């Protein structure tokens, strides 16, 4: 990721001279120039798998902190959840801006001033995007249709492309309500990550709106079993990738499917 | 586990007198009829026959018009469609010569939604699909 | 997804006997109707009738005067303004003849507020407005 | 948003048989009539009359003394005071005659205090002030 | 502040037929009387009169013997001492004739405790103390 | 510790009219007797006869489809089989004659399933099995 | 039905100044029981409940909170019976 990362941002800025590895540049490189660090891997739950941690430090000449300012505000533009294909290990990833390094420092030896700018990255191990949970591929399915974006089912793929919402399953509770009927009921939570916010609202407002509406959703192209709805909640607060907003109910009903022999032939004998 | 279809209750689309009624929450219909519990001279266990009917009904919904309070004690007809959206095969009943037992003319508390309730009795229904 | 509207129910103005009344909290108004009931000599199916009507009514609210009290059992009409806000189309009703069944005299507990109940009946109606 | 008052429980002050009451902490009293319905030919809707009047009480409170039980069914009024404090116009009423339909001569849970219940009837009253 | 007092219910004191009873939980005991009530010919308010008396009472407790259950419907005297704490002033009563209205052989839920339950009637009281 | 088990109440398979149920959540039936109880002249505790037996049933599920509408007051035959599994004996009734005390056409709310109440009597039953 | 719980928040140097606003906005809240959706009118927001907790942050919660709800129809547009007809036989 390091070469993708890179590459971005050589290709995206123009007043980048270099953007070097960590231990790389000696005292005779030319300000202002960039430095890719790769923090730690870490495992953050079943929806964002393992999150890995980047620093873009920026260096700068010492001239004046307003040109660090402007810089920061280009590389936050370039990264910030646009995807990026790196042609090394030729597989993308989508940098999410994540805040910026304690303090502005200033290190006289190197004359320069730096501040480091700080990214993570989504779901490292994941490489399916496939699910047999057929409740979220039959409600992803349903979210592209209507919506015209992305949508990932089981949980956050590295290389998301926003606008997008995943569509995890997150409690699961089944019942005997007869002898021959089984009734699921699924509680389905769904994000919709998007940069601007005003998107994210719409997008919940229209796909809540749909969901009521048309009140139950097609299991599978067979039309044989649909999804009902039983409760759609949105909580806008919620954290767009750790939580999602929108959380939905939904139940189905099945018949045992016990096709026993039939009695195709009978006999009967008398006596008195 | 071959598929199965409750009906949701939301289904429901209640024309009253020829003109649809959006409001209705919940609709209630039972067609009684009187036992006749007949003790034979001779045997022990009791006999029942089918009597006469007579009809029942009740409504619950929103108010949004005085519909009602105009319709009077006049007759008039019920018609109940519950679709089977997993189906299509939905369920259709006519109640006939339906009269109101009462003018819900006023029910109304301070803090919360004005609901109209109705209940009365019907001569015969037509079980117009099925 | 065209708008709608319920008519919430603190939208009423209850005027009692000309005087319009502040403190009522819920209002409820029915009219009856005998059934006579009539079971043909050949026809299975019972067969009714308007019969006789007979208003009732009830109210709710906190107690500040004791007008009721001091009203005793004469007649007084009451009329009952539901407004709708979305669209101003206020469903109006009158109440002829009513007359409480009970002098609600005392009916005070000792850490509440002191709320008044009243029933009674009501020999006819008018709807003003709808 | 001029000011408007509540009646709390609370201010009530009653007098039994001239007796201050301390302990009584809910008060009923209604003045019930007889409806007498009544139809008439050519005359649809039912018409109703004073009757004959009924009066009813009933008392809860905290058992202090055996005064009731003392009292048995002897004839005593009863005095309600209902103060009010934003504006001073305190609502009396007298009760006339009134009488236990029971002693509570025991009622008593272990775990609990020890409360009296008292019901009866009062042949009329008097709304001294208001 | 001056002092007041509730007379809490574990105070009480039942003797049974001249023997303590010690596991009881509530006891109820009312002296009805029918009313009586008469509508003079001329006057349009009801009057009552004291008419015939009857007791009748109750207990709740817990299952310690076959008391009861051995006692029949036999005629047996109860004694109440109600005492207060705060002032020494306990309130006496006396049950006269009292016989048990149904005989509660059995009364036992699997997984609780078994309580026997017993209501009746008494012919007369005297009030010991107050 | 030796091994006991109870019926789960969700092994039952009802047979209406020949053919299997699948919705039904709950029935209940119970075969009633009139007691007659007579008084003997001379004796002092009521003796109790058999009198004449009479048949009810309930039963309460989902709506799937308008077969009981269908019905009427047909007569039909009920066949209730609670299977056990811990051993395989499985408790079979049969109930002869059973009749529909009301059609129960409409029975849905706005926000809920739509379940069918049906309630009758049956003539007789015969345990086919236990 | 569509509910939504909107809270608000009221930022002021002078802290008194917060309590005023809060004030007005709750009164014309409660009395106002309702607010224009839109200047088309055609549409209303009818209020639930209004609360404030004075505590909570200026900034991260904000103080009042307030339910709305508002009902909205289907807005079924289907095809007419512009035309009918119907024949006969015995």
């Amino acid at each position: 990721m390091r070469a993708g990362i890179r590459k971005a941002l050589i290709d995206n800025i123009k007043e980048l001279k270099g953007c070097y590895e960590p231990n790389v540049p000696n005292k005779d490189t030319k300000k202002p120039y960039m430095v890719v660090v790769q923090g730690q891997d870490n495992d953050h739950g079943e929806t964002i798998g393992f999150e890995r941690s980047i620093e873009v430090w920026i260096y700068e000449g010492r001239t004046t902190f307003k040109k660090l300012d402007k810089l920061t505000k280009q590389v936050v533009e370039v990264l910030d959840m646009n995807t990026i294909v790196d042609e090394s290990e030729n597989e993308a990833f989508t940098c999410i801006y994540k805040g910026t390094s304690e303090n502005d420092i200033v290190v006289e030896e190197w004359d320069a001033i730096a501040r480091g700018i700080r990214f993570s990255v989504i779901a490292l191990e994941d490489k399916e995007d496939t699910t047999n949970d057929r409740w979220v591929e039959a409600l992803s399915r349903h979210t592209k249709d209507l919506l015209e974006i992305e949508s990932y089912k089981d949980n956050w793929k590295k290389n998301f492309i926003a606008p997008c919402a995943l569509w995890r399953t997150t409690h699961i509770e089944n019942k005997r309500i007869n002898y021959h009927l089984i009734e699921i009921t699924k509680t389905m939570k769904c994000h919709v990550v998007s940069k601007n916010k005003d998107e994210i609202v719409k997008l919940l407002e229209t796909l809540e709106t749909s969901l009521i509406i048309d009140k139950r959703v097609r299991l599978r192209e067979d039309k044989n079993m649909y999804l009902t709805l039983v409760s759609v909640v949105e909580d806008r607060e919620s954290d767009m990738f750790t939580t999602g907003q929108l959380t939905a109910v939904f139940k189905m009903i099945g018949k045992i499917k016990r096709e026993g022999p039939t009695m195709d032939k009978i006999y009967g004998n008398g006596n008195l | 586990i071959e598929e199965a279809s409750f009906l949701n209750g939301s289904d429901v689309v209640i024309l009253i007198d020829g003109v649809e009624e959006l409001y209705m929450e919940e609709i209630k219909a039972d067609f009684e009829q009187d036992e006749q519990s007949i003790k034979l001279l001779g045997c022990q266990n009791e006999i029942s026959r089918v009597g006469t009917t007579k009809g029942s009904f009740s409504l619950n919904g929103y108010k949004t018009d005085s519909k009602f309070a105009k319709l009077g004690f006049r007759s008039f007809e019920i018609i109940y469609n519950l679709s089977n959206s997993e189906t299509l095969g939905y369920e259709s009943i006519r109640l006939k010569n339906c009269r109101l037992k009462k003018l819900p003319l006023i029910n109304s508390k301070a803090g919360e939604i004005v609901k109209i309730e109705v209940e009365g009795s019907f001569r015969g229904y037509d079980l117009l699909n099925e």
